[PDB]
């Protein structure tokens, strides 16, 4: 009675070290319990010594199995026990038949005993363990001989549900270690299902093994099954071939019918606060976030004092996981979360290159640029064999970060390392030199860097015959070099490559506005806007060309048209504010082109609302102050702008022209010299300085300045050529 | 032409079924140098017109042919310029024609701080207790329509007509991955020194396909690996890696490289 409650407390906990002491105690009554307890203690003791291996030979004769034969044939011989203990003795007898290599009589036993009539509610755990291993062993006996698929369904699906019932069971008891047959019944079912093409029941068994509550010994199984199920969610299934885990599979699917329904299953998740993923990508995301947590639980983190082969599998598995995360958040375009996930993945890689590099691309696709450059530095440290790394670092350093010195260094590290990549090496080195040429102070240094970028662009143009960027940015650096027909030739090479480009057609039209082909360039803008309507910069080109050969009416039409397009595409981000201000100021330039100061005052006031201290707005305000006959006010605003950007050119032009009017020839001399130092390629600087020289009498250099301005005017576009972006 | 007899004989769900039109497509409409493919494509629009998923899901299987020939010849020899508006009409009927509203795709992110169908956050320690839980994000929407296909949104339209194949993976046949992944294998390195190694014949022009098109074509290649098409998808994804490396698109090299480190 109570002795059965203490020994039952030892057997429900599966404690196999006190049982010979319990039968050493258990007393007077003649029983057959000692043979079953000692024999099961020697079979389980043999499993604690020598577990069973997959793909094993028919064993026998073994003296330990002869002992177990004595225990089982003794307990079955005398019969001083209950009937179910003799049933389980027949199950261990047929298990001995399976190990030794008996085929027909084993199936005779498993057809005779019967486990499905044995209940599942209020069952002691050791009964679930022996009987569950009898489900797995029973299916194995069904399979080691040549609907058998339905028998796999029976013994393996019942083995799975009742095995989960045993694991949740034993966690339920211990709160109040994995075996071979658990792996056989759990894995063999779905593995055979995908051997059969039974996709539907494969996913069904996956969701059955997953909707069960987590057992501490199934965490490996749950992680691996979340991995495999995530695989099949991403590589075989779509949203139309998807069904919720709370729902039913279809019957006529490219990827079977249920027979029975058990009396008891494991604890399945449900309720009101649960989340049910309504498409395959959400469910993969859940599976792999779980697999990410469990991936840190299973991590060794390369401790590696003397621990390597038990580490690399922990790394490779996580690699599969995060690769799947990359596909998941990738096809959905959620790259900031991807960067957070791989940033959680970065606890692994010490020298492991792939994690750093995927992490870098992850930071790069999500707009993070500075950290991306750091990570690319570390990726240079890891693998110097790749030019893509310093090439991307050069891309981000010449982009929004604007790190031209760094971009030079990374580009140098590209040049130190086929021609399709090194051509990009001199291309990034050339764009770097050009951006440095724009942002330099002296004339001589600017010309040095211009010749450097011109040389590098010639190099990248030679190294690649099929690059629209070598030809195009070569034509652009030559356009800044003012050599027009040559740049036109390279533009003919660019459109010769691709005739459907925005910047290529844009440079064609700007160069045709430099050679004063007005309706030709305007037609190039007509085509380029007929195919690229919402492009802003081509529309600005339409504004200027209409100011050339159309007049102010159609120009205002284009300006309000661009108001329609800005109000169309937007309501946000920063640069649309500047684009709108460009529209207001271009329209204001039209009203100035007529000579109407009030309308331009309104336009530049609406621009002024956007950016009040913008130097272009102050410059337009100064032009209006020129229109209203206030040279002092215009002088004031033109000094307003030259404290915003002292390197702005036109404000020095018209400011020092006011100084040429007001007789202060000294300041006009100085400021015009400094305007030469900033940008000597703007002609009106040389007009103003030449007229100060005419206000001084030095007519030799005066006519040299006027010839300067004339030739520069011969090399002048409508819009300055820096408007076409220098971006890789 | 046998298919000419088919069009002569055709012009209510029982009219769906057919493998004779695919074989007679192999022996009649293998050549694209015939301008009678246009109205029958509109007939394929008729199979697209109704809500029947059958006619769609096995008569939609020949449009990448006209994408490569019609669109490689058109968007670069004569060309008509009409089926861009047919595919654009399919785009409109995908973004709008479900009930009458535009389609706003948006999932919600899971969380380890949330009870869910697979786990519990309560009994676990203070790791996953505290992040924006139970919140929604938008990944495709909202997206207006387009009248006639131009070069600003030719690959946005192509991009979401490819997103139509991002929802109908399992229902595809193998031939769809064959032609779809061979043609999508050659579109990416078409104007580069990599097609010299591939020796894929056709026009030697660089096609300005965009980053999203490459991501949502990498999902398609990634479905093509696991239907026997191993080497073609492998070399194709390698070409995507090369194009992403020269073009410096981060995320396609991110994803595709994550594929390269995810194959046995």
């Amino acid at each position: 009675s109570r002795l059965e409650t203490e020994i039952e407390r030892c057997r429900s906990e599966c404690q196999w070290e006190r049982i010979p002491e319990l039968v050493k105690q258990l007393l007077i009554a003649n029983d057959d319990m000692a043979e079953l307890l000692l024999g099961e203690s020697k079979l389980e003791q043999y499993l604690k010594e020598h577990p069973l291996r997959q793909g094993a030979s028919p064993r026998g004769p073994k003296p330990q199995l002869t002992e177990v034969r004595k225990h089982l044939t003794a307990a079955l011989d005398r019969g001083n026990l209950k009937s179910e203990f003799l049933q389980e003795s027949n199950l261990i007898m047929a298990k001995l038949n399976y190990v030794e290599g008996d085929y027909k009589e084993a199936l005779n036993i498993y057809a005779r005993v019967g486990l499905d009539d044995l209940p599942l509610t209020a069952v002691p755990p050791y009964r679930l363990r022996v009987i569950a291993e009898a489900y797995a062993t029973k299916g194995l006996c069904l399979e080691k001989l040549p609907d058998r698929e339905q028998d796999v369904i029976t013994c393996y699906e019942k083995a799975g549900d009742i095995a989960l019932l045993y694991l949740q069971e034993i966690e339920r008891v211990i709160l109040s270690e994995l075996g071979f047959f658990l792996e056989t019944g759990l894995q063999r079912a779905h593995v055979l299902y995908f051997k059969n093409g039974n996709l539907t029941r494969g996913v069904g068994r996956f969701r059955e093994l997953l909707r069960a509550v987590e057992t501490r010994t199934t965490q490996n199984l749950r992680m691996t099954i979340a991995r495999q199920l995530a695989e099949i969610l991403l590589r075989g299934m779509c949203e139309q071939s998807y069904w919720n885990p709370l729902e039913d599979p279809p019957c006529q699917s490219p990827l079977n019918t249920k027979t029975y329904t058990l009396t008891r299953r494991a604890r399945v998740y449900s309720g009101e606060n649960i989340f049910c993923p309504q498409e395959n990508t959400e469910e993969a995301l859940l599976l792999l976030l779980i697999s990410e947590s469990m991936a840190n639980r299973d991590a060794v983190l390369s401790r590696i004092p003397e621990h390597k082969s038990d580490r690399l599998i922990s790394l490779q598995s996580a690699s599969v996981v995060y690769d799947l995360l990359t596909i998941a958040l990738g096809r959905r375009g959620q790259y900031e979360m991807l960067s957070e996930c791989l940033e959680r993945a970065m606890k692994f890689a010490f020298e492991e290159f792939h994690l750093w590099y995927q992490f870098a691309l992850s930071l790069m696709a999500a707009g993070k640029s500075a950290r991306a450059v750091k990570v690319l530095k570390e990726c240079i440290r890891l693998k110097p064999d790749d030019a893509t790394i310093p090439l991307l670092a050069a891309k981000l350093c010449m982009g929004s970060l604007h790190w031209l010195e760094e971009a030079e260094k990374f580009a140098k590290t590209v040049v130190d390392v086929t021609s399709e990549f090194k051509a990009k090496g001199y291309l990034a080195l050339g764009l770097t030199y050009s951006l440095q040429a724009t942002d330099a102070s002296l004339r001589g240094m600017q010309e040095v860097l211009q010749r450097k970028a011109l040389l590098a662009f010639q190099r990248a143009h030679s190294l690649s015959p099929t690059d629209h960027q070598a030809a195009f940015y070569l034509a652009l650096q030559l356009a800044i070099s003012r050599q027009i027909p040559e740049a036109l030739g390279y533009v003919r090479q660019a459109l010769q490559l691709q005739g459907d480009d925005a910047n290529s057609l844009h440079l064609l039209a700007l160069l045709l506005s430099a050679q004063k082909h007005y309706h030709d360039a305007l037609n190039i803008i007509d085509m380029a806007l007929s195919e690229y309507p919402e492009n802003f910069i081509l529309l600005f080109s339409k504004v200027k060309l209409q100011s050339l050969c159309r007049g102010p009416d159609e120009a205002l039409l284009t300006c309000k048209h661009m108001l329609q397009i800005w109000k169309s595409c937007y309501n946000g981000p920063l640069h649309p504010w500047m684009t709108l201000a460009q529209i207001w100021l271009h329209a204001a330039e039209v009203y100035i082109g007529i000579g109407k100061p009030a309308e331009a005052t309104a336009c530049t006031q609406e621009a002024a609302n956007l950016f009040p201290m913008s130097h272009n707005v102050l410059y337009m305000r100064g032009q209006i102050a020129e229109l209203r006959g206030s040279m002092d006010e215009a002088r004031r605003w033109y000094e307003e702008a030259l404290a915003i950007s002292p390197t702005h050119v036109k404000s020095m032009q018209r400011l020092a022209l006011i100084l040429h009017q007001l007789g202060r020839y000294s300041l006009a001399e100085k400021i015009l010299r400094d305007a030469v130092q900033v940008n000597s390629t703007a002609h009106e600087v040389w007009n103003g300085l030449g007229e100060v020289l005419q206000a001084q009498g030095n007519d030799a250099a005066a006519t040299e300045c006027f010839l300067t301005a004339l030739e520069l005017e011969a090399s002048s576009p409508a819009v300055p050529f820096t408007i076409i972006p220098r971006v890789l | 032409g046998v298919v000419e007899e088919w069009l002569s004989e055709f012009k209510l769900p029982n009219y769906a079924t057919k493998s004779s039109l695919v074989s007679s497509l192999y022996k009649v409409i293998q050549e694209p140098q015939s301008e009678l493919l246009e109205p029958v494509c509109h007939q394929l629009f008729e199979f697209y017109r109704s809500g029947e998923e059958q006619l769609l899901q096995f008569t939609l299987q020949f449009l990448p042919e006209l994408i490569w020939c019609y669109l490689a010849v058109s968007a670069s020899v004569h060309s008509s310029g009409c089926i861009e508006a047919l595919l654009l009409g399919v785009y409109n009927l995908e973004i709008v024609d479900k009930q009458g509203h535009t389609k706003v795709l948006s999932f919600t992110i899971p969380s380890l701080s949330k009870p869910s169908v697979y786990h519990e956050p309560s009994s676990i320690g203070s790791m996953a207790l505290t992040q924006h839980g139970l919140s929604k994000v938008v990944y495709s929407g909202p997206h207006p329509q387009r009248e006639m296909l131009t070069a600003q949104n030719r690959f946005e339209v192509l991009t979401f007509l490819l997103l139509c194949y991002n929802a109908a993976l399992t229902y595809m046949p193998s031939v769809s991955l064959q032609s779809l992944c061979q043609i999508c294998s050659r579109i990416c390195v078409c104007g580069y020194p990599r097609q010299h190694v591939r020796k894929y014949k056709g026009i030697s022009s660089r096609i300005p396909v965009s980053s999203g098109f490459m991501v949502q074509m990498l999902t398609g290649i990634y479905f093509a690996f696991y239907n026997g098409e191993w080497d073609l998808a492998q070399k194709a994804l390698d070409d995507i890696i090369y194009r992403a490396q020269l073009e410096l698109y981060p995320e396609p090299l991110l994803v595709a490289n994550a594929i390269k480190a995810s194959l046995p």
